[PDB]
DNA sequence: ATCGATGTATATATCTGACACGTGCCTGGAGACTAGGGAGTAATCCCCTTGGCGGTTAAAACGCGGGGGACAGCGCGTACGTGCGTTTAAGCGGTGCTAGAGCTGTCTACGACCAATTGAGCGGCCTCGGCACCGGGATTCTG
DNA sequence: CAGAATCCCGGTGCCGAGGCCGCTCAATTGGTCGTAGACAGCTCTAGCACCGCTTAAACGCACGTACGCGCTGTCCCCCGCGTTTTAACCGCCAAGGGGATTACTCCCTAGTCTCCAGGCACGTGTCAGATATATACATCGAT
């Protein structure tokens, strides 16, 4: 019986994988799942993480503050045009809207 | 009772990304809703994949059609990129 | 005396409320509406006091966006009053 | 009725967070129309959904899930 | 000669085109632009003489759709003749 | 290469009557060109992406029904 | 042993409850079905394929034709408000287009 | 191979609406195309509404409230009727 | 060229409750072994996709005459915006009640899994009448 | 009100839809048994109701200017008709790439048992952000 060490260890991964696998099963999508599916999933749900959370760090100090709202994240999300295309129909409490206004309207 | 969230992953995300910054529960509660989304989307159209072809197994090549269907183009180059990677380096351990 | 020309306050609350946050309508009128419209589907329910909550964030997430699909088809027909056929015209192309 | 608790001056500060800038003054008759439909179509499916599981309190995952099924994914209240 | 005034034979050809049911775009030039697009993803491709059949079909309804909405936007202006702008401010409401 | 061009104008015509266009402006025919060719490109994609999946070499009717399908609009009548 | 009699001559339908029970067991959608669920679904079906068929009879037989064509299906659906609300969404092929002229467009 | 389809089934019920009229091959198959896109509407809304509630068996009750949800309120109306009327001579039998 | 009356923002000090961290412990992830059927490989059949020729009329390309539509300019009259004084009721802080959401325990009615039996419905074949095409006549509508 | 366009009627004729036969594999009947969920009782969270007070916001009025609308003019770019030409459509003939199926067997995943450490409630305390005050300096409208 040797020490047991965890399979995000060994992929290198924060994420947990077995909580992923876990979840697959008890979701009746499939009869079986193979063992490379949660590696996979977990490596991608960590990278649009680090992204979002890079981004909004950004807008951050931009407003020189030290803690993350919601307004730092829609300003981060709707600033992004890969990201604003992939949550295009979500809406996200109190993040108000962009700053616009049409050249129409200001003054001649 | 006991109930289960993402919040710790977050955070050491967050700290790796940015050592001196902090994240409010607002805020955190719309990240984790948001990988819950993101892993219902991904493992609903790996199911139909799987369906289409008569297979009983779901495997790392519907996870990585799925990726290249559901993502951008941009997106999608990179999060295979990390995929293969992640998956070589489970295997080669 | 002193006077502002027409418009001047209109362009200073148009870039006050789009940099805020809060919510827009009042609380408790909203609230009753809400339990005003539910009683025609079943009587003596009860609410928990987050549900009111996101109705409201979801019913002004839906105006903001309506005035701004209604503003681009006022300009389109040379016009800056926006006008109830401009709102008709956004709905139907919307299919709603 | 209270329908007219959505007061004018309510309508036009939501009109100016979407950048109009002036206003006729028949809109808020409109307005308050298409706000009493939208809210209808939302509580009729979190009170379906209330019923089918024989509570007697709505509650926000009802308004969540009521929301997503007509495509309108709100984040933030679990 | 006979001749018939300007927009006469218009409302006829509309008529006559909405009773029928057939195809308009001719085939073949369809069929080699299909084949043209696809080589830029894979190379050494074959289609089914059904899959062509069905991007036609679906081709045409989205423009047939996209005309309808377009000539709201042309006479909200009370313009008959369409133009460009009807077409992106089409495309804009619908979020294309 | 030239084949865009195939898409004629008498054809475009023929389309804006179907949807009760009665005049029609000079400039409206390179504009539905350009709207036409990222349809077909968006829904290509998706079909080979299927082909690929499933090894194939021939594009099949299913492969076009699912994509439409995955966009938003269902095609009744060639499968499904 | 008793003489068999199919379920849909129980239940007086005519499609087939054994086929969607098989159907409802081999989709995954849970781990178990209970027995009122096919009858149910079975029912519901009937009922919508015999509305669509009679509005598609009547339209054949106002066009003083013997035989259904896809043309008649698609003037059945979109002149009915609520079978229109549901098929929305959907394009049936060789269907065309109802006849619709703008007021503005015709002569004075 | 041997391919199902409901065309026997949709010609009995043409049959008892219409006797006199017919039906094409291309009509039939849209309307083997609408059965199995309904059908499979309604099993998707029946699984969800067993997962949000822990249930493990799928019954009548989830199929009464899914027709309740996705069809119009006159179809929905006379459905519900159709389907308890089928369920309550299933039983008595 | 500018004044001067209003407005938005910044800099300093004080407060408070939201965030980050440590502790106890329990239930869910990891290690080790067995059994069996799902997927991978190789070989065969044959069907349907790609390639070519000949030829005839349906459809596209190019000109031109003219008229009716798009666009700019002008006058006018009343609908909306800005600012003040009045009055309505929203927001808040506190206390009290009890309806009903969430949980544990018992147990019995339901659905899954096997085996033997046979008839419902799918594939191949026949055929005849619903539909479509040709030509000539009747009615409508427009310039 | 002459005449160009659409509809309809009588005759020809063919191949798509309606019906029959063979037959095999999917549905029914009968039995066992394990656990999912229906019912009863209890705890205690948080939804509902009432009161008093301050003052933020809504309401009603006046007034004057900037906008929406209707009319006139003109000029140029769409539409309708005719001639020429080019490449779409039909029908017939070849051949071979790739889809669909069968037979074998091996290696991958599911399942049971043990056991132990990851991460979930709970408690504490200190500093990031909210607020009041003072004032800097930018903008808008009239002279």
């Amino acid at each position: 019986r040797a020490k047991a060490k965890s399979r995000s260890s060994r992929a290198g991964l924060q994420f947990p994988v077995g909580r992923v696998h876990r979840l697959l099963r008890k979701g009746h999508y499939a009869e079986r799942v193979g063992a490379g599916a949660p590696v996979y999933l977990a490596a991608v749900l960590e990278y649009l993480t680090a992204e979002i959370l890079e981004l909004a760090g950004n807008a951050a100090r931009d407003n020189k503050k030290t803690r993350i709202i919601p307004r730092h994240l829609q300003l981060a999300i709707r600033n992004d045009e890969e990201l604003n295309k992939l949550l295009g129909g979500v809406t996200i409490a109190q993040g108000g809207v962009l700053p616009n206004i049409q050249a129409v309207l200001l003054p001649k | 009772s006991r109930k289960e969230s993402y919040s710790i992953y977050v955070y050491k995300v967050l700290k790796q990304v940015h050592p001196d910054t902090g994240i409010s529960s607002k805020a955190m509660g719309i990240m984790n809703s948001f990988v819950n989304d993101i892993f219902e989307r991904i493992a609903g159209e790996a199911s139909r994949l799987a369906h289409y072809n008569k297979r009983s197994t779901i495997t790392s090549r519907e996870i990585q059609t799925a990726v290249r269907l559901l993502l951008p183009g941009e997106l999608a180059k990179h999060a295979v990129s990390e995929g293969t990677k992640a998956v070589t380096k489970y295997t080669s351990a | 005396p002193h006077r502002y020309r027409p418009g001047t306050v209109a362009l200073r609350e148009i870039r006050r409320y789009q940099k805020s946050t809060e919510l827009l309508i009042r609380k408790l009128p909203f609230q009753r509406l809400v339990r005003e419209i539910a009683q025609d589907f079943k009587t003596d329910l009860r609410f928990q006091s987050s549900a009111v909550m996101a109705l409201q964030e979801a019913c002004e997430a839906y105006l903001v966006g309506l005035f701004e699909d209604t503003n681009l088809c006022a300009i389109h027909a040379k016009r800056v009053t926006i006008m109830p056929k401009d709102i008709q015209l956004a709905r139907r192309i919307r299919g709603e | 009725d209270n329908i007219q608790g959505i007061t004018k001056p309510a309508i036009r500060r939501l009109a100016r967070r979407g950048g109009v800038k002036r206003i006729s003054g028949l809109i808020y008759e409109e307005t308050r129309g298409v706000l009493k439909v939208f809210l209808e179509n939302v509580i009729r499916d979190a009170v379906t959904y209330t019923e089918h599981a024989k509570r007697k309190t709505v509650t926000a995952m009802d308004v969540v899930y009521a929301l997503k099924r007509q495509g309108r994914t709100l984040y933030g209240f679990g």
